[PDB]
């Protein structure tokens, strides 16, 4: 609820920020790199709001997709190209599927 | 991230800010001068809005405290909550002022100590790299909250322009005219600061203080020790959303831009029911949201002294109704039901209205997640009623041939007096034309 | 062992008692270059969890 | 191995010398006359770093304490530290000195007693085969630590040429000049000393004293007692890495080689929090290192008097932060995460900077092992204000005709005052183009 619905909005504030990184799509950059900093300023994001622990931090993942938005080459968006990923771990298996 | 500085200034501006800290640690669970409780972090999800983030777990308070007067800080030390305060970020003992009563007093004594006074408020700007913004907790009565105040806004305007500038300032009493005469001259000269070099205003007059002071409160000689307690209250009601873990307008940016139709158009109603101590014995029956909003756009809650008739050529284009603690959201949607078949609100006939509601958990206390809490925030066009009082009280003085030779010896040497009613006129034109 | 050759390089001009300075900038941006390219290497590891992580704060902690 | 010689030389350096080493027995569990404690060994790891190694289990000082005033020293040996100290290594009993007071008499004293100063000083230096440098103990205010320590200064440099010369220097106070007046020429004259015939310094102000030793230590009367508080703890605080066990800059010339840039850019400013002895009731509920760390760039602790607005335009290099004792190293790499987000240093602009965090094991004591402690060893370049402080009183004394004929008739026969003049001037450029 805190991090897919959004009701301790202090991660959704700074998914505003998130959104204050992109300023329209696209004019960002297409390297293998693209990933690697910006599923770090995400987790970073958690830590500048102060709030949980490592422990749920292992739930959340995040999966940088790759659509066109230039529209014949690929830059892809975080306004709505950018999706938080919720896990599967070895107990809680019976209430999160492929579906949900 | 959202750290905000208060600017406490005055003689009432002290008084309203000393309370209102000693509010926040009886609702974060916390003591001034140490954490004997652990119910700051499980209960509260986020302490470092206001305060002054932790060096070790001692939430230092963001303010800053000036008057020329050194009785209203005299009568702080001695209390224990003086302690949380630092002796180092605004004064160290011994700190004085003026001689003094006079707007032209402190409007001449912020450019002799221009040094000193941009120089230890700015530390604290400094040390978030985004800062939300500056309130000035000052007040309109007396020539020290008014003179001094009327300077800040001006140069804080240019020297920090992308900040949010709104306040909480205090309305005088005009009810007789005897120990001070100066009122309609100061208050004007702040008035004509606050629309063109401030954003916006939280109105809060006093004569409708003991309006309500008498209402349910059953006092028989009034002091000036209950007008901290109306005004402490709403000042942490209304950074419910920002202090408290909610979800949309948790900024101040964001409640003040949902409101302000337009610049110079920013005098919002408040207004606030719950204060009665044996409410409380019948609340335990599942008293619910259905009843608590209904009162709110009835005119008893009001801070504002407005004609009672005058409400049918008006029109409400903003409302803000905020509900605390306990909601049962099950109903919130319900409550908001009955608000089109009233029509309790007038509406403009030219754009659409807006009845804006949200809810945050509060304290984990039992007088807080027991009884329901509302805070309203409106926005009417019967405002210029104040402003006809005001203007009205304005040119019989001047015609009276009061104060204007007792005035102009010191730093004024042209009529600036109609400067202020024409603009005042300005708003009182632009808000009857804004119905169109 | 390029780092190793210009502190050996170093070593031996502080040892005396012209040219080894400009020997000692060409050796000097032959080393920036290699960890640039470390850097890269760092950050081309598995597109992963946090061991890449670890290693982007050893990039950063070495920029600043 | 690391064996360190102590050069405590004037008035005021013998008596921050002295509390220097009675702070080490009180944290080593050991009696400055015998050994009662089991502790030495199994709680410290290593103690003959400054002491001389034991031969009854009795760790000597290796220390040596000249002074022209024979008052410093009888305030010695009726305090019972003072067995500890040997009546043969320096002097024994009834030892004098001049009159005294003027830079020229210990300048020209350090020549007549050539031989006797050279003898028996060198006794301790071969008691270990790898000498590892000399710190010069010594003062700026008065004439008699800048008069003689100015000679040692050169004739150590080419006898001794490979060994760290690095020194905890006190600056003079600046208030007023009734009882001192020759304080403008005797700081000048070492201070050019302390940069190109000494590599390193550490700056310790006298008139940032007074603004700690009234901040929270609540003084009314300002007295000598006070000086030897600030001081003898954080020489005690810079060798905790050397004294107790550590890994990474367990030496002084490990310490000293990250943080210099160049040669004549030296002055390191200090920092030291904790010194309030209420603080130890609420560091029971597992105070972090998260706090400590934010307060040490912010300019609170420091012992330097410089400018408020000067440190936009100045950038810092290299900045020391120093955990003592108990630091649950599970979150230093946390509180070094923070650093990034706020820039509270100014970095560089044409290389990097570097903020090292280091830690070591404080003694097997109950106040040391449980409130934390945060030592500052900072290298900032808004330094030059004090340089320019200094050289604006020295330039304005030399047209008052002040010191120009009562100081020039004993071994002064050419104007060596803008040799003075010139190279301090060199420092001072060569730390604003340092930052191109």
């Amino acid at each position: 609820r805190h991090f897919l619905l959004m009701e301790d909005g202090e991660f959704a504030q700074s998914l505003s920020d998130m959104l204050f990184e992109k300023l329209g799509s696209g004019q960002t950059p297409s390297e293998l790199l693209n990933p690697l900093v910006l599923n770090s300023i995400l987790n970073k994001a958690l830590q500048y709001s102060l709030h949980g622990d490592s422990s749920l931090a292992s739930n959340l993942t995040f999966a940088l997709k790759y659509l066109p938005e230039v529209f014949t080459p690929t830059a892809p968006d975080a306004l709505s190209c950018l999706e938080l990923k919720y896990k599967v771990d070895w107990p809680l298996n019976i209430v999160i599927t492929d579906t949900c | 991230p959202r750290e905000i500085i208060t600017l406490q200034l005055g003689q009432c501006g002290n008084q309203i800010g000393f309370e209102f800290w000693k509010q926040l640690c009886a609702e974060h669970g916390i003591s001034p001068e140490g954490i004997v409780e652990e119910f700051a972090t499980e209960g509260t999800d986020r302490k470092d809005v206001f305060f002054y983030q932790a060096d070790d777990e001692h939430y230092i308070p963001r303010a800053v405290l000036l008057d020329l007067e050194p009785r209203v800080i005299h009568s702080i030390l001695n209390s224990p909550y003086a302690n949380l305060y630092n002796p180092e970020n605004i004064y160290l003992s011994e700190h004085g002022g003026g001689a003094g009563n006079n707007w032209a007093s402190g409007f001449s004594q912020g450019e002799k100590i221009h040094e000193d006074i941009f120089d230890i408020i700015d530390r604290e700007a400094d040390g978030s790299d985004s800062l939300e913004g500056f309130v000035l907790c000052h007040s309109i009565a007396g020539g020290t909250g008014s003179g001094l105040g009327s300077y800040l806004l001006e140069r804080l305007n240019d020297r920090y322009p992308k900040k949010l500038v709104q306040t909480y300032s205090v309305f005088p009493n005009q009810d007789e005219m005897s120990h001070v005469v100066v009122q309609p001259y100061n208050s004007l000269l702040t008035l004509k600061r606050l629309t063109q070099n401030a954003d916006c205003v939280v109105v809060l007059d006093n004569t409708a203080l003991n309006r309500i002071a008498t209402d349910r409160l059953h006092i028989q000689n009034p002091s000036f020790s209950q007008i901290n307690q109306l005004v402490s209250t709403i000042m942490s009601a209304s950074t419910t959303t920002l202090r408290y873990p909610g979800y949309m307008n948790n900024d101040l940016i964001g409640l003040i831009a949902s409101l302000i139709p337009t610049p110079r158009l920013h005098f919002l109603m408040t207004g606030y029911t719950p204060l009665t101590t044996d409410q409380s014995v019948a609340s335990v029956r599942k008293t619910t949201v259905l009843d608590v909003m209904r009162r709110l756009l009835q005119p008893k809650n009001v801070m504002v002294s407005t004609g009672r008739d005058r409400q049918t050529n008006h029109c409400y284009i903003a409302i803000l109704n905020i509900i605390q603690g306990e909601v049962d959201p099950t109903q919130v949607h319900k409550s908001l039901q009955r608000i089109r078949e009233r029509k309790l609100a007038n509406f403009i006939p030219w754009g659409p209205a807006s009845i804006q509601v949200a809810l945050s958990r509060k304290s984990p206390y039992l007088p807080s997640a027991h009884r329901v809490s509302g805070l309203m925030m409106a926005n009417h066009t019967n405002i210029s009623s104040l402003f006809e009082r005001t203007c009205r009280q304005y040119d019989k003085l001047r015609k009276r041939e009061a104060f204007l030779e007792q005035f102009r010896k010191e730093d004024i040497f042209k009529d600036n007096f109609d400067e202020l009613d024409n603009s005042r006129e300005i708003v009182q034109q632009l808000i009857d034309e804004y119905h169109a | 062992s390029k780092l190793m050759s210009v502190c050996v390089m170093f070593t031996n001009c502080l040892q005396r008692f012209e040219s080894t300075i400009n020997n000692f900038d060409s050796n000097f941006s032959a080393h920036l270059m290699d960890l640039l390219d470390k850097l890269s290497m760092y950050s081309t590891s598995d597109c992963e969890h946090s061991m890449i992580n670890i290693i982007y704060r050893l990039d950063f902690n070495g920029f600043y």
